[PDB]
């Protein structure tokens, strides 16, 4: 299990 | 939509506010436009409109009458104001249903059973008043069982949702429709009302429903009908428990179920002739309700049995004897009467048989009367259902993970419970064997006063013979003191036999002394080590884990509510995911390395110690008897010493 | 389609929505990792201009970055936010406030309860401590700085926070004030200064007030609130004008308010009293206020109740104190000594070997404690709490006034509610108490019984030697002298000791159950759990509690909606009937009830007494006919 | 009672 990728600071 | 407002002359609503969404009607949450109290608000669809309003009106007045806790107050029948329709007002229960209570976690596995009597108490309270009014209710549910805080604080719960050609010329298969209309009519026969009931009692009491197949029992629409259809007489569950492998039956609760064996034993019965398919076996209302409120008149008396390691809620009647109380206690301990101690804080308790249960000591589940045998018994333990978590699928679904998350904080919400009972277990046979070992004190102390009241006797007739030969003997005829007479050298001998025999009875009782001293070889030194602990803090270290899977379950229903998530939003649900099953695993894990295996090793040394004590209060017993055998034995011989 | 409403480093980023916390020089923002997702608090230096060059202020970052407590929260790294280039210290987050937050709790009006306290205090002292072996205090220690996290085993930890590491003949006489003698006569108080924050702050904990208040509000009024912190007498730890412009009234006590144990006050209000103290010496120093401190933390508690008295105690005591310092704590709380005090735990009589350690004793809780009776005459106390009113509930439609109003009410309810708790407890041990010592009572009477019979087999068997068809037809020698006389005390004795039986008798018919002992009052007078007293004020209390939360929204809001205006309004109403309907209800149910049950007690204790001399008087006689007969039991 | 001010509740704003 995962897929989890790193937060981002462009919303889009 | 979205503020939009409908109202009568004198309430307000929001369609936003709504509680409840059925086939023909919708509850909103509005107020009183002057006072603004709440109330909740029924508002009919465009399909309720297919039968006279003379007699829908008719319905509705015969309700606005019925008065009584248990069912929700009609208010008023008031019209909409834009369009003319009608419109209920009601009693607002602001915490939902029944059903939202067995929704939460916690619940998961059945309610507690201080709550689970109440939704009895008031569900049958509640049909006894429709019954009364002459109004049938075959729809009852979880869905609309409402619950109320009373101002005691304990839950009210309150019913609702209820009310109150030509034949020569027809195909034959349209023939079929003009002869199943009053003939397929399997009419009910008024037992079917409590179908529902049984089913709801049997949800409420184990957290699931008594008849499923599997993959559900909407998604297997067939096998369900198999399984209603045919339940033996008695039977109380059908589960299908594979892919399409054979149902099965069971007229008990599910291991899994918390309630006490005491209360089982009561409700079993209950459902089992509530549950069936035709109506000259299955009860009637008079019966149900005659034999249910018997249930709800019994006071719970909380006893222990220290040689079991087992509590036990006893379900008497106020008006019952202390005779009944024993049989009760053996029902569940197979502790015959006459063999029954019991005790009650640090001292023993004495049952007259004249006295009533309501004059018994109050018990609380920690303040329970102890039963100890002084015969031999085996622990038990305490009987739960061994759970672990769910797989967890590593798919990313917002709808699959809401359940999973469910389904794993009730899991750990259980084990929760369960280890908290642990401790109970535990703290209740310390505060037990404590006591035990004092009352053997007690018994000691007093075979101590009764040989120190014979020992005393024997000697002021020894010495009162004796002194009798330094008369015969040594002022008159002066001759060896040592020849045997008649009468009284017969029983010169026979006391000698009693006081020299009584010197070994010290010797042995000065070793039970011993034994039972503080730091005796029958000190409860293990009960002090061999567990868990108030001060281990195992119960509150799982809730902070609870809490934090709680947390997360929280939460991801709100991300099925909104359906799909942002990017940011959607790799924290990830992150969150493991977090979960972190958790939940160093929960479990901690349920079992230390609340489960220190119980067990308590629960052992609690079987060694018990055999210990039982055998030193077999002996204390057969010295404690010499004494009163040497009580007599001086009786018959004592009066000859009167010259 | 549009930023600004989103700062980041190249490792964490956070909303400016998120804040947690603002000041002069930054703010702080709840953020998280953005490789990790874990949550940061990450403080983020906007304006760090200062007097202090920045290279200064780093190297302090770099210094506190090392610290590793568990009473100071972690400052993990020191980072630079990505477009502004501010500094930023990214730091362990506590999700649940600071101690501001929690003594702005209803409950905590009036002092935290006292486990929360002795957690406040270990880690308050463990973290100001851990600060001083690392070469830092400060001396602005306050609730607004003290994180609060709940442990893995679900106790709070407390963790310090916010901390620093570190002309002339032209000008005029104005300018010469300040320029070369005013701002030169800063005297760099240290030692002493930093114990005065921590004081009020404990304070503050214990009683949910501050200890100094000119009757404005220590801000409104700046000038009255100098002139009680330095004229305070040494000792007090208390002054506050109580009226418009009066006097100043010192206490060196906590307020009857304070529900802290009588045990614990004895030992808090010495360190507070030598840590509020504004001189260089008669003030305490640091290496005697950890070691003050370290005692009272160290120290165990024992769970007593006193029958006589009606009143509660804790005793706080060493593991390795011994039992005679037990009965010392005991007299220091009950005023009835030593050689006075009988120990009843769990039903049965308990005996002080007056060497065991403390250690050793047994466990005990608030509702399990100890219980403590003396023979001798005592009047009941009961429980000392204040009586707390509703404030006026004025009727004016005000979002600010409606909101304090509704805090002030939900305070008075939770005094009012915890109190009727206690009120409970106090019957409910009363009465487990009573029903123990009459059983103790036929303890003693069996015991009693026990050696009558026990000493008149040795009468009726020894007057059988000296008074039976051997002693004693014309006779001169045959025995009728100086062993009739013994002859004549031994019938005395046998006669008197039937009228013992008769007494003894009278006193078993009093312990009997129907008896005139019988403790019928205890079941008939005062409130019972099956009252749910305490829930019913729960029920009320929870209603005033959810409309103060929204009061405080509305008072945020600052301008109320139409309708929502006209339902706050509706709410205000709902607020103060249900305050006076559990205010009266507290008082008219559970109060007077809990009065009648302490008069009948006081009533059935001489009633007790009466009975223990006596039947204490007629053990003793039986002792002394023991000790009489023991003595012509040997003759010749 | 003593807290006033109460006006009703209103669906229309113009
Ligand atoms: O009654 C029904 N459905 C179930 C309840 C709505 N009914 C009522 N509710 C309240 N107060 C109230 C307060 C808080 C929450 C809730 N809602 C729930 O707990 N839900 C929603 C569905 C199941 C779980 C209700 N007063 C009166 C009624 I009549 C209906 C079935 C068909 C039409 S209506
Ligand atoms: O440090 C400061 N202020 C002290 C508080 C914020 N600081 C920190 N907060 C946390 N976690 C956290 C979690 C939930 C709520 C809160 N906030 C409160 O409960 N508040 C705000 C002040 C009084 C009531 C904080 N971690 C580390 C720190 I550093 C400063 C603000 C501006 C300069 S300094």
């Amino acid at each position: 299990m995962e897929k989890p990728l790193p937060l981002r600071t462009d919303f889009s | 939509l979205d503020g939009i407002c409908q109202s009568t002359s004198n309430h307000l609503w929001l369609l936003s506010d709504i509680l409840g969404q059925g086939a023909t009607a919708n509850v909103f949450r509005g107020r009183h436009k002057k006072t603004g109290d709440l109330y909740a608000v029924k508002v009919f669809n465009n399909i309720s409109f297919l039968r006279p309003v003379d007699v829908q009106m008719r319905e509705f007045e015969v309700l606005k009458k019925l008065n009584h806790k248990n069912i929700v107050k009609l208010f008023a029948i008031e019209e909409e104001t834009t369009t003319r329709h009608k419109v209920l007002i009601m009693e607002f229960c602001p915490c939902g249903s029944l059903y939202t209570v067995l929704e939460e976690p916690s619940n998961a596995y059945g309610l507690p059973e201080s709550e689970f009597l109440i939704v009895l108490r008031d569900v049958v309270g509640g049909m006894n008043h429709l019954r009364e009014n002459g109004i049938v209710h075959r729809d009852i549910k979880p869905g609309n069982i409402m619950r109320v805080i009373g101002e005691d604080g304990q839950s009210v719960y309150k019913l609702t949702d209820f009310g109150a050609g030509t034949e020569e010329y027809l195909h034959p298969d349209m023939y079929e429709r003009a002869v199943l209309r009053k003939d397929h009519q399997k009419k009910y026969g008024a037992t079917v009302d409590l179908w529902s009931v049984g089913v709801t009692f049997y949800h409420a009491a184990t957290g699931s429903l008594p008849f499923r197949p599997f993959e559900g029992p909407r998604r297997n629409k067939e096998v369900m009908y198999k399984i209603i259809t045919g339940k033996p007489s008695g039977a109380i569950s059908g589960v299908q428990k594979a892919e399409n492998g054979p149902i099965d039956w069971s007229g008990d609760m599910p291991l899994s179920c918390s309630l006490s064996q005491g209360l089982q034993a009561l409700l079993t019965p209950v459902l089992a002739n509530i549950l069936e398919a035709d109506q000259e076996k299955c009860w009637g209302f008079d019966q149900f309700f005659a034999e249910t409120s018997d249930v709800l008149h019994r006071m719970v008396i909380h006893v222990f049995s220290l040689q079991h390691m087992t509590a036990h809620k006893i379900y008497i009647h106020s008006y019952n004897t202390a005779a009944v109380f024993h049989e009760l206690v053996y029902k569940q301990t197979k502790i015959v009467s006459s063999n029954q101690e019991l005790i009650y804080e640090g001292r023993r308790l004495v049952l007259e048989l004249g006295r009533l249960a309501q004059h018994f000591p109050k018990t609380t589940e920690e303040n329970p009367i102890f039963v100890t045998s002084r015969e031999q018994l085996n622990t038990v333990g305490l009987r739960y259902e061994k759970i672990s978590l769910p797989k967890i699928h590593p798919r990313y679904d917002l709808d699959g993970d809401a359940s999973m998350a469910k389904a794993v904080t009730g899991v750990v919400c259980y084990a929760c419970r369960t280890a908290s009972t642990l401790l109970l277990y535990q703290e209740l046979m310390r505060k037990g064997v404590r006591w035990l070992v004092e009352l053997v004190k007690d018994d000691y102390n007093e075979t101590v006063h009764k040989k120190t009241e014979v020992v005393i006797t024997l000697d002021f007739c020894i010495r009162n013979i004796e002194k009798t030969v330094k008369v015969y003997e040594k002022l008159m005829k002066v001759n060896l003191e040592a020849a045997e007479l008649g009468e009284i050298s017969d029983i010169h001998t026979k006391l000698l036999r009693l006081s020299s025999s009584q010197g070994t009875i010290e010797s042995s009782l000065q070793d039970i002394s011993s034994r039972l001293s503080p730091g005796g070889l029958l000190a409860d030194t293990w009960a002090h080590q061999e567990g868990t602990h108030p001060r281990d803090r195992n119960v509150e270290k799982l809730q902070v884990l609870l809490n934090c899977i709680t947390e997360i379950y929280y939460q991801f229903k709100k991300d099925k509510a909104e359906r799909r998530l942002a990017y940011n939003e959607e790799q924290i649900h990830k992150f969150d995911k493991q977090k979960l099953y972190y958790h939940a695993t160093k929960a479990m894990s901690h349920f079992s390395e230390e609340c489960v295996r220190k119980y067990e090793a308590f629960k052992d040394k609690s079987e060694e110690w018990m055999r210990k004590m039982l055998h030193l209060r077999k002996q204390l017993l057969s010295l404690t008897n010499q004494c009163f055998d040497i009580e007599e034995e001086v009786s018959k011989y004592q009066d000859y010493t009167n010259e």
